[PDB]
């Protein structure tokens, strides 16, 4: 059973959060379809869950402004949270639950509630002048997140993509690195793939 | 006055396997699969069968503390279960009793159907606000899907 | 809502030891407690359900017990891959609620960092800003001291650091210090060095480059 989030990563204050989750690899009948969010301030928080019969169940702290809908024909269910504020900035997980707990989860989509607009990142190569390291610097982007892969996902061993750091400019910045043998520097090609979905930006930068 | 209510839904569970779990062993499962709705189902008087009086205790915080039901028929063959709510909850001056019949029938695709009839015997000629009916429909949906989700999580249970 | 308390917040154990996590509920949750593991960057995975039972596929080295207000999760023979945060969840009364989480850090012997340095790219200098990065790869313990030196000047307030989570395989950390400047300030000096003082180093290690030679 598979779940994929899809929804805006940036919502402006007092507007409506809208997320949708696609179910595949299993019937819409199997689980209690669930929305859960995770924020540093509030930890793991149950938003609500819906049966495939339409019966909803909402968290009282959010029932005031949360509606969860299901469309059994398209094998989808949705979350709609309106009048969002900064206290709603969190990673949102769509998930499927049995009676005993959450059994399968979505990837999680990061929603940032902000008055600001999106800025795509600037990607610069990190290279030197027996073991050798290479990298990319994903600088000056907003909101979170960005995703970095090396050589279209072929280079996975030895990869370190760091937590993003908030710069004093108000924009985020991170760097991703990988170590390789010095022997394969001139032979093999190295390229980092930076995907910033909120700005609809993909930058393949060669090192 | 008598006021008649009907509703039909479906389950992916076969009729026999659902009847064994959702009806016959519902005393065990309802506090286990939906503790947020039912705390315990005590069998005050009887042998499970007709004449039995169950005490379904609810968690504090729900509108009602408890109800007491009476078993009227348990059809182990045609998968019928007629029972009556006689005390507690909404029952009192403006409502005499709630008589309920639940039948489960098998569908060709391997699932089942739940026919749920509610018969509200009001004392005098009082109306029944939908809040009581809405609470019963939500309660039936909650328990049905909880046992359903239990039977999907444990494909061994109830054969 | 029922409030779950988890004790302790952090525990640091060597692989092979027994990890004992605790969960406490403000009211009685009869047996309706679940335990989840959340490895960094991933969605939580359920490990124990209804406070003692184990979903199919979860190894037998995980177990839970308890009733009422006090439950405990036990991990026999910790692996380095068991580095994560473990949460408890009650399902007795809606809304279902989680605990604040207990983070299990994996003890390791001291490991010296590998120090690399990166000049600013030509593509970035055309922006009008300069970022020189220093990498401390696969070390332990977490604490380290990155000192930035331009022409033997001790830099202050123009550099930020980021640290990875503990590695699932070798339980090590990695750190990057990014020294941000303006293009004019960068061009007026030549020697850029990164000095690393770590517990696994007999003495501080410096990597550097010359501005004109890259
Ligand atoms: C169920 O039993 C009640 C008696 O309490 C009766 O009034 C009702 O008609 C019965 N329903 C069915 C479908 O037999």
């Amino acid at each position: 059973v598979q779940l994929q989030e899809s929804g805006p990563g940036l919502v402006k204050p007092s507007e409506t959060l809208s997320l949708t989750c696609s179910v595949s690899g299993g019937s819409i009948t199997n689980y209690f379809w669930t929305w859960i969010r995770q924020s540093p301030g509030k930890g793991l928080e149950w938003i609500g869950y819906i049966y495939y019969s339409g019966g909803t169940n909402y968290n009282p702290s959010l029932k005031s402004r949360v509606t969860i809908s299901i469309d059994t024909s398209k094998n989808q269910f949705s979350l709609n949270m309106n009048s969002v504020t900064a206290a709603d900035t969190a990673v949102y997980y769509c998930a499927g639950s049995y009676y005993y707990g959450v059994d399968v989860w979505g990837q999680g989509t990061t929603v940032t509630v902000s008055s600001a607009s999106t800025k795509g990142p600037s990607v610069f190569p990190l290279a030197p002048c027996s073991t050798a390291a290479l990298g990319c610097l994903v600088k000056d982007y907003f909101p979170e997140p960005v995703t970095v892969s090396w050589n279209s996902g072929a280079l996975t061993s030895g990869v370190h993509t760091f937590p993003a750091v908030l710069q004093s400019s108000g924009l985020y910045s991170l760097s991703s690195v990988v170590t390789v043998p010095s022997s394969s520097l001139g032979t093999k090609t190295y390229t980092c793939n930076v995907d910033h979905k909120p700005s609809n930006t993909k930058v393949d930068k060669r090192v | 006055g008598v006021f008649n209510y009907e509703t039909e839904t479906t389950s992916v569970i076969p009729a026999a396997r659902l009847f064994k779990a959702f009806i016959l062993d519902g005393d065990n499962l309802f506090p286990k699969v939906a503790p947020q709705a039912i705390s315990s189902v005590e069998n005050i008087e009887g042998n499970g069968g007709p004449g039995t009086i169950k005490k379904i205790s609810f968690p504090e915080g729900l509108p009602f503390k408890y109800v007491k039901d009476r078993v009227d028929e348990v059809d182990h063959t045609n998968f019928k279960y007629n029972y009556s709510v006689i005390e507690g909850g909404p029952i009192g001056d403006t409502l005499e009793k709630i008589s309920n019949e639940i039948k489960i029938v098998a569908t060709p695709d391997g699932g089942s159907i739940l026919k749920i009839s509610n018969k509200y015997h009001t004392k005098g000629d009082h109306e029944v606000k939908a809040e009581q009916v809405k609470a019963s429909k939500e309660m039936g949906e909650t328990l049905l899907r909880a046992v359903e989700s239990y039977l999907l999580a444990h494909s061994d249970a109830y054969n | 809502e029922i409030v779950l308390t988890q004790s302790p917040a952090t525990l640091s154990l060597s692989p092979g030891e027994r990890a004992t996590l605790s969960c406490r509920a403000s009211q009685s949750i009869k047996s309706f407690l679940a335990w989840y593991r959340q490895k960094p960057g991933q969605a939580p995975r359920l490990l124990i359900y209804d406070a003692s039972n184990r979903p199919t596929g979860i190894p037998a080295r995980f177990s839970g017990s308890g009733s009422g207000t006090d439950f405990t999760l036990t991990i026999n023979s910790l692996e380095s891959e068991d580095f994560a945060v473990y949460f408890c969840q009650q399902r007795n009364n809606w809304p279902f609620t989680f605990g604040p989480g207990t983070k299990v850090d994996i003890k390791r012997t001291v490991a010296a960092p590998s120090v690399f340095i990166f000049p600013p790219s030509d593509e970035q200098l055309k922006s009008g800003t300069a970022s020189v990065v220093c990498l401390l790869n696969n070390f332990y313990p977490r604490e380290a001291k990155v000192q930035w030196k331009v022409d033997n000047a001790l830099q202050s307030g123009n550099s930020q650091e980021s640290v990875t989570e503990q590695d699932s395989k070798d339980s090590t950390y990695s750190l990057s210090s990014t020294l941000t400047l303006s293009k004019a300030d960068y061009e007026k000096h030549k020697v850029y060095a990164c000095e690393v003082t770590h517990q696994g180093l007999s003495s501080p290690v410096t990597k550097s480059f010359n501005r004109g030679e890259c």
